[PDB]
């Protein structure tokens, strides 16, 4: 996964 | 293999209806799974099987609007969801106070984003609020935090503060001049763009700063051509056969637009390897439930499916449209804001 | 208190602490749009919340509801900021929320909020004496946690802890020669002490990056670093260097060496340097053979350098 906020 | 095109229109569907309770994480910005997945549908030119009346109500309905005694501008903008339990109302009567209800910068950046996805004429958008919003957020080192009543503060928010003010065709809304100059002091000894002054050079910050200057119409002025050739550079290393983030990183399906779109704004992505990076995208393709994944053989998840889908564009592909790589919505859709801004000068 | 997931917890709904307060509850009107399922007990603490959020609320009962709203979501950044106030208004103990967010981080070390949460406090406790040893482990678990990272350098600038990072920086680039952000953090800490202009420095550096090279050759962080430190005092002023990678090509030859090749000749091509025909011939000689066979991925891009370079310098 790629948490961005 | 080939682009399971359907699939994916499918998929993004599935998002704007439910979400299965392992998703509460992304609670507060639902707003943005939203884009995702209203913008991945409108790059896949599917925008019809979705009723985008109702959408566009629940997007007003996350406004945050000036209260009567206009006391609130400085927290104005749209909020990620209905987390706090505000009750139900599309941007009709004035604002309900409350204590802790302000905008957040990513949620008015991809509401304003999704309405003219969906064909709105933003008129209900109360803008002046919007941009006073906006000015609120900015810090004295010319970067932005998130919401009023603080946050972390870096190049993600500056990019979003460049596209609000894009959209409102209205830079009020930063001090330009400082935003530059953080955006400037990001860059590292490795020629490449960092969060912020002194932190590792990484492919989504320098897509920030490159877009945001972009978006301001000012990249020639900020970097001269040495800079931008040493900022090419840093950019065209990313390339392993996808994309990564960062030095000795490995591959992930999203740096195919972070990078690429930085690449193609840079006038540069016409010499990366199409082949290799369309293999690799496709490689972490869902062919059972649609979507892409950031790794193959790994879940995928709307981000990834919507980034996946845009830096296939990057590349013309086969039934998708092409993405304005600055504006982060379709070049159709960034037509009729273009129309939609001229109308607006009357 | 009262973990979620106790054979005694008791919904709020059925709490007679909390008989005085009416839950509040979500509404996304007639068509929901990425409406996330909720299980009865996540929506009943979230209930509550919104009804103590709603009223400013700043007891004790409603700081302990934040625990459990942060367990179901912790990215809720207005959950964080509400314990925040709360913090203050009921004067907890500080160094008990250090412990508290301490573990909670090692949770989720890749959450925004979390994060900020820790800053927050490291800057009202004015106390940055368990952040090194901290960060330290969690870089531990991911030596290139963006967050950690970031936190390490506000850390180090804000209470001016540079005394022992370089050689921190040394430990950790032995671990793995390639992680990127440890060379960011040597020139973070070199040029906000000694800076590079100290000749001695300079060629202290110079010299640790070319050994690292012959180490590891096929490294693009110790390349990039070698000549980022060097790239704006003009990589052509170093006359000896030149000949030294010129040296290495024969055993120790990859794409970065060859690059760092091209960009020495095109800053002598800059500067007007005698043979010119003659170099900008060695450099095009070397993007081919980036194009061609070393770096061939990039093939299109050499080439488009080459041709870059005949038209600026003919
Ligand atoms: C909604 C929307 C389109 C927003 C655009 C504005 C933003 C928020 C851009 C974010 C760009 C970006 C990819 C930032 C990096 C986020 N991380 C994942 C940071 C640190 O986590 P790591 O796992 O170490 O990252 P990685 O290893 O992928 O470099
Ligand atoms: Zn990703």
């Amino acid at each position: 996964k790629c948490v961005i906020l | 293999l080939d682009f399971l095109r359907d699939r994916h229109v499918r998929f993004f569907q599935r998002c704007l209806q439910v979400l299965p309770e392992r998703y509460s994480s992304l609670e507060t910005s639902r707003l943005t799974i939203a884009f995702f997945a209203l913008s991945g549908l409108d790059m896949l030119d599917s925008l019809d099987v979705v009723n985008k009346d109702d959408i566009i109500e629940w997007i007003y309905s996350l406004q945050v609007l000036p209260t009567e005694d206009r006391s609130n501008l400085d927290r104005c903008g749209f909020r990620g969801s209905s987390y706090l339990g505000i009750p139900f109302n599309p941007s009709k009567n004035p604002g309900t106070a409350h204590p802790y209800d302000s905008g957040h910068i990513a949620m008015t950046y991809t509401g304003l984003s999704c309405l003219i996805i969906l064909g709105d004429d933003l008129s209900r958008v109360d803008k002046e609020a919007c941009l006073a919003g906006l000015r609120a957020l900015q810090l004295e080192d010319g970067s932005f935090c998130a919401v009023p009543e603080g946050s972390e503060n870096d190049m993600r928010f500056v990019y979003c503060a460049s596209c609000i003010c894009y959209m409102l065709n209205n830079w009020s809304g930063m001090d330009m001049k400082k935003a530059i100059s953080y955006i400037r002091r990001s860059m590292s000894y490795d020629n490449g763009l960092a969060q912020g002054a002194g932190l590792e050079s990484h492919g989504g910050s320098t897509f920030c700063g490159i877009a945001s200057l972009c978006l301001m119409g000012k990249l020639e002025e900020v970097f001269s051509e040495k800079e931008l050739n040493r900022i090419k550079r840093w950019c065209i290393m990313r390339q392993q056969n996808g994309y990564h983030g960062r030095p000795n990183k490995p591959v992930d399906t999203c740096y195919s637009f972070w990078v690429g779109a930085t690449l193609k704004l840079l006038k540069i992505f016409q010499y990366t390897n199409f082949e290799k990076n369309r293999n690799y995208i496709l490689s972490t393709q869902d062919r059972l439930v649609g979507g892409f994944a950031k790794w193959p053989d790994s879940h995928p998840d709307a981000l990834h499916a919507y980034f996946g889908i845009c830096g296939l564009s990057l590349m013309e592909e086969s039934g998708i449209c092409k993405v304005h790589p600055a504006l982060n919505v379709s070049t159709r859709t960034s037509e009729r804001l273009r129309d939609l801004h001229q109308s607006w000068k009357t | 208190f009262l973990s979620l997931d106790s054979p005694t917890y008791v919904l709020y709904r059925d709490r007679a602490e909390w008989a005085d307060i009416d839950p509040v509850p979500q509404n996304d009107g007639p068509s929901p749009v990425v409406q996330i399922i909720y299980s009865e007990k996540f929506r009943d603490v979230y209930d509550y919340f919104r009804a103590v959020l709603q009223r400013d609320e700043r007891s004790e009962r409603a700081f302990k509801l934040t625990r459990d709203a942060i367990e179901l979501n912790a990215a809720n950044y207005t959950v964080w900021h509400f314990r925040r106030v709360l913090l203050r208004s009921l004067q907890k103990d500080l160094q008990e929320e250090m412990n508290y967010i301490i573990a909670i981080i090692e949770e989720q070390p890749k959450n925004y909020q979390v994060w900020h949460h820790r800053r927050v406090l490291v800057e009202w406790l004015k106390d940055p004496s368990q952040e090194l040893e901290f960060i330290a482990d969690i870089l531990n678990q991911d030596a290139k946690n963006y967050h950690a990272w970031q936190h390490r350098q506000w850390v180090i600038q804000e209470f001016r802890l540079w005394d022992n990072e370089l050689q921190y920086v040394d430990q950790l680039l032995k671990e793995d020669v390639r992680n990127n952000s440890v060379w960011n953090q040597r020139h973070f800490v070199i040029s906000n002490t000694t800076g590079y202009s100290d000749r001695a420095v300079l060629e202290r550096e110079v010299q640790y990056t070319l050994e690292m090279i012959k180490l590891v050759p096929h490294n693009e962080s110790a390349w990039n670093y070698l000549k980022g430190i060097l790239q704006d005092r003009g990589l052509s002023r170093y006359p000896n260097l030149l000949n030294q990678l010129l040296d290495l090509q024969p055993s120790h030859s990859s794409p970065y060496l060859i690059a760092f090749l091209v960009d020495i000749y095109e800053d002598m091509l800059e500067n007007q340097c005698d043979n010119k025909e003659d170099i900008l011939n060695k450099a095009l000689e070397l993007c081919e053979i980036l194009a061609k066979e070393k770096d061939t991925i990039r093939k299109e891009y050499w080439r488009y350098i080459g041709r870059s370079l005949q038209s600026k310098h003919s």
